[PDB]
């Protein structure tokens, strides 16, 4: 009696199955409990997290209400245990004031012997505990928002007892072992389990207690400050083992470890207060702040004028000059860093994450892998920056040509027993775009990339050499490759439709939990060449090096909250592990969220039933169920995946019934998984497979006649090809050889445009060939050299 | 072996230069006050850096961060030694106000020492 | 004339960079803003107004005066 | 450098915009802007005029013509930083003025 209108189930559903048109449940709850007024919903895009970030301040007003429900649940659970009651706790039996009712599934067995079943109860709540800042009260002295903040000791770095205290106060009846320090976990499943709790618990500890942990050590009697461990928001405290004090001299390897270690740079730097950003920072390494600009593109007037004389760039034409190198201002680099403000602590539904990851693993169950030695590592890009401070001396060649293979293996072995918290450097990029936004690259250091290849390269090379699988990296579009990739995804789908989607702010909002999941999946090949402790330290290093590393910008060191790094060895692959995880999650939710009794097909009805019962029960992995669910997705939701870019050929007859994910499922999943709103305006749907995917690998697809048969060809946007022709990166002004090579490559990409019905698109190819013949005569390319590129050999 | 030798020398030179700047009383105090000799790296600059750099994007931020000769940050009183603008020119404190705000190369960088 | 105005803007901001307009952050930022607004323009009316303002930076600077030879 | 300026002025001549032609042509006689030419209403433009022969072709009473727009003249200050009245800038008084003069005007809508 005297219950609220809505239940915890409605709040969780409204937040996890979010849809801007049908958001009345959420809007009413937010107004009812004074999170915001009604006028709040008249703000353009009030529900987004990227625009109008204010929504986080609004959801946070539910945080006290959410912790009150968690606390009442624990009190309820104690009462039913003492009463001898056995039963299941659900969200629709608890109202929004946290009161429990309607205990129909509860039975009595014996006084003092009851037990709550809370696996779906807490797992369903978990994603909204970080969204609504449920533990914000715990930052206050009495766990009371009306009182002062805890005067935490700056030198405290462990917080093991504090995490256990939170665990046993809010999740007291979560009957699964929690290990605050993930170093103590038995397998990878136990790391995601524990890390998910650490994400929530770590938000009430001060920001200065996280990151590298340091000690004073001596060499030849001279003191140094070095890292001897690291405190991870997700993994807890990891200590180093190979810590040697009172050494006499340092080895080359020790110099690399210390030079890369911010303990030497930050502890010795200036204190920095940077008001241009909302991100946490540690130290300035200078006395003078550096600013960085980007110059305009180098205009190739001869190409442009040549094209104008052929009818290009005329008013009213369908092909415009849209792609340019835009100049940047002084405070660009920092405004780029500041987009890391969108990476929010995100807790996952662990019962679902631990299922989805098994399905994700099935998708990579055809690739080879394992650890290779230093003399088995292939590095072609040796002109790549070695990162800060290594880049003050040279490029990767300098370190690869200095260290013996035995030393490269020794550095690798070090990272299997310790953690090296490296520094990467961010820089502005001079590149062609249709937009004036800043673009950057990540100068990931040599002390990371040199050992990441030994751990991951065998797998990355196996993935890149495999054709016909779902994750397609390194597969050429040429010689029928585009066509073969499309036939591979189309497969035997019964009623095929094509879909794609967008990942709003991916390289910045991707949470550390999914970044850990992806590195754990890629590390699953290390079974016959890596023990458990070694697999943990390698995870700790990947996390210290690319999720929570120190990033130099300008003249100072900033801390990265999360996201991806464009300079790392695995990003192109880790992003595909992620894309599959989100797509699988959307399909798991698409099926579980529908009405199981409205399904005409008994098979699917039984699949939905068993799917629920393989997530919130039956914790042990049911490999037969996973194989079955996986096979279902392969048949009705066929994916072709590249780093943050996917095409899905799906059975629309099932998607129509909610048995297969659709774009609305991706929108909901992204909203709570990456804290971003995905506009439908950036997502395409195509019903006619005569035409290919609207866009994949930034290219359009059309079916054309070739060989008295038909093939699919990719094609570029003509405005990018002409823009690329017209503006250069200032390196072809001295050597016509380079000018010809870039024009020939553009001419090849433009080739398929001659098959296009729009003559103005076809003309771009012909323009390029006449220009190239002119360049070859001045220094030959013919239409046969470009035609052979799409003819299978 | 010239590549290795040049790297070895450069690295040793860099690390030792930093050690000369790093070894001080404040550092010994933060380590000695640790329960086991271990402290977070992120609290060392707050304890051992004698100099603070403040980067301020506009006047309102300046007024609420570094108004006048001194200010408080990271539980310490700081004394401003100099203000340098984004063009690396010297700006006097008497020149930073609302009326002359449009004429300064913002952000300004304020250098201050522990009082 | 939009394509010619945009190409001209690239050449013009590039010479302002050669003349070290980057030295003064106040002026460089203004020059970059005029430049990028030309590149993002759809209406040539606006693209030319921005070109007039950006060109005036080059004409204002002395010593390096090439127009005298026209 | 010289190549870039050659291309720039060639391209500007090809565009053949009246405002661009006016500001380049005035600059060629020593009459250049002091600031970025303003685009909005009542924004302030400052220019330098090196002699009377130039002045008489850009200024008429308190109206200044420049960059294909009219500007409302607020003040004229000479090379010795003194105020010169508009009625004093003429062919008879010119020999006694501290030329170049700075002409300050606002965009006339
Ligand atoms: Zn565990
Ligand atoms: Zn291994």
């Amino acid at each position: 009696q005297r219950l609220t209108k809505y239940t915890m189930a409605d709040l969780v559903y409204a937040l996890r199955h979010f849809d801007e048109g049908n958001c009345d449940t959420l809007k009413e709850i937010l107004v009812t409990y004074n999170c915001c007024d009604d006028d709040y919903f008249n703000k353009k895009d009030w529900y987004d997290f990227v625009e109008n970030p204010d929504i986080l301040r609004v959801y946070a007003n539910l945080g006290e209400r959410v912790r009150q429900s968690l606390l009442k649940t624990v009190q309820f659970c104690d009462a039913m245990r003492d009463a001898g009651i056995v039963g299941v706790l659900t969200l629709d039996n608890q109202d929004l004031n946290g009161n429990w009712y309607d205990f129909g599934d509860f039975v009595q067995v014996a006084p003092g012997c009851g037990v709550p079943i809370v696996d779906s109860y807490y797992s369903l709540l978990m994603p909204i505990l970080t969204l609504t800042r449920a533990l914000a009260a715990e930052s206050h002295m009495d766990a009371d928002l009306a009182k002062p903040l805890i005067k935490w000791d700056l030198l405290k770095y462990d917080f093991t007892e504090e995490r256990l205290c939170l665990f046993d106060r809010y999740f007291k009846y979560w009957d699964q072992t929690y290990h605050p320090n993930c170093i103590n976990c038995l397998d990878d499943r136990c790391i995601l389990h524990c890390a998910n709790f650490n994400v929530l618990f770590s938000t009430v500890f001060p920001p200065t207690s996280f990151g590298p942990l340091v000690r004073k050590i001596f060499v030849d009697g001279v003191p140094f400050v070095v890292s001897t461990g690291y405190h991870f928001r997700e993994l807890g405290v990891v200590h180093n083992q190979d810590v040697n004090l009172h050494s006499s001299r340092l080895s080359f390897k020790e110099l690399l470890v210390y030079a890369a270690d911010p303990a030497m740079h930050a502890a010795s730097g200036n204190l920095l207060l940077d008001k241009r950003t909302t991100c946490f920072s540690v130290a300035a390494l200078t006395n003078n702040v550096a600013f960085q600009t980007v110059k305009p593109g180098n205009f190739n007037k001869d190409f442009y004028d040549f094209a104008v004389s052929k009818g290009f760039f005329k008013e009213g034409s369908s092909v415009e000059l849209k792609h340019f190198f835009f100049a940047q201002d002084g405070n660009a680099a920092i405004s780029d860093y500041d987009y890391y403000r969108y990476n929010l602590p995100t807790m996952c539904d662990i019962r679902q994450l631990l299922f989805v990851v098994e399905v994700v693993d099935k998708y990579f169950d055809c690739y080879d892998g394992g650890c290779i030695n230093a003399n088995q590592v292939i590095v072609n890009n040796l002109d790549k920056s070695a990162g800060f401070p290594f880049n003050k001396w040279g490029k990767a060649r300098l370190y690869y040509d200095s260290m013996s293979y035995e030393d490269q293996d020794a550095l690798f072995a070090y990272t299997k027993r310790n953690v090296i918290p490296t520094i990467t450097q961010m820089n502005l990029k001079y590149a062609i775009s249709a937009k004036n936004r800043a673009r950057t690259v990540a100068g990931v250091s040599i002390c990371s990339t040199m050992t990441n290849r030994q751990f991951h390269q065998k797998l990355l090379k196996s993935i890149a050499a495999t054709r016909g699988a779902t994750v397609v990296i390194g597969t050429s579009k040429f010689y029928g490759g585009w066509h073969n990739m499309l036939k591979t995804v189309y497969s035997d789908v019964e009623t095929p439709h094509l879909m794609g989607w967008d990942y709003p702010k991916c390289d910045r909002a991707m949470p550390n939990m999914l970044r850990i999941m992806a590195s754990l999946v890629l590390a699953r090949k290390h079974n016959t060449c890596c023990n458990l402790s070694h697999r943990f330290y390698r995870l700790a290093n990947e996390c210290a090096q690319v999720l929570s590393e120190m990033v130099m910008c300008g003249g100072s060191l900033y801390v990265k909250p999360g996201g991806t790094s464009s300079g790392d060895a695995t990003t192109a692959y880790a992003n595909s592990v992620f894309n599959i995880c989100q797509a699988v999650t959307a399909n798991v939710n698409a099926l579980l969220s529908t009405d199981g009794n409205k399904i005409a097909d008994k098979y699917v009805r039984n699949l939905q039933h068993r799917l629920y019962e393989c997530l919130y029960r039956n914790r042990d992995v049911d490999h037969e169920f996973v194989d079955e669910f996986y096979a279902y997705l392969r048949k009705h939701f066929s994916m072709m995946i590249l780093s943050d870019d996917a095409v899905v050929c799906y059975n629309s007859n099932y998607a129509a019934q909610g048995l297969v994910a659709s774009i609305k499922n991706f929108k909901a999943v992204l909203y709570y998984q990456n804290n971003v709103f995905m506009s439908e305006a950036k997502c395409w749907t195509e019903t006619d497979l005569t035409k290919g995917p609207h866009e994949f690998c930034s290219q359009h697809t059309m079916l054309v006649k070739q060989g008295d048969d038909y093939v699919y060809l990719p094609y570029p946007d003509p405005s990018r090809i002409l823009g690329a022709g017209c503006f250069v990166d200032d390196i072809v002004k001295t050597d016509g050889t380079l000018m010809i090579e870039r024009f020939v490559s553009l001419a090849i990409d433009a080739y398929p445009l001659t098959k296009h019905p729009n003559q103005e698109y076809a003309d771009v190819f012909h323009l390029y060939l006449q220009y190239i013949r002119k360049l070859h005569d001045e220094l030959m390319l013919t239409n046969d050299n470009t035609s052979r590129y799409w003819e299978p050999e | 072996e010239d590549k290795r030798a040049k790297v070895t020398s450069a690295m040793q030179t860099m690390l030792f230069t930093m050690l000369r700047k790093l070894d001080n009383d404040a550092l010994n105090n933060i380590i000695n006050n640790a329960r086991d000799g271990c402290v977070p790296l992120n609290i060392i600059p707050l304890t051992t850096a004698a100099k603070l750099m403040v980067v301020v994007p506009d006047y309102g931020t300046y007024k609420n961060t570094c108004d006048g000769n001194t200010f408080t940050y990271a539980s310490a009183l700081w004394e401003i030694q100099q203000v340098v603008d984004a063009d690396s020119k010297i700006v006097q404190l008497s020149e930073i106000n609302m009326d002359n705000s449009p004429n300064l190369a913002w952000p300004l960088i304020v250098t201050a020492l522990r009082a | 004339k939009m394509s010619d105005v945009k190409c001209t803007s690239v050449v013009l901001l590039s010479v302002l960079q050669q003349l070290r307009v980057e030295s003064s952050s106040k002026l460089w930022a203004q020059c970059v803003q005029l430049h990028n607004d030309i590149l993002l323009a759809k209406d040539t009316t606006e693209a030319f107004e921005k070109m007039v303002s950006l060109l005036s930076v080059l004409l204002s600077m002395q010593g390096a005066v090439d127009i005298n030879r026209l």
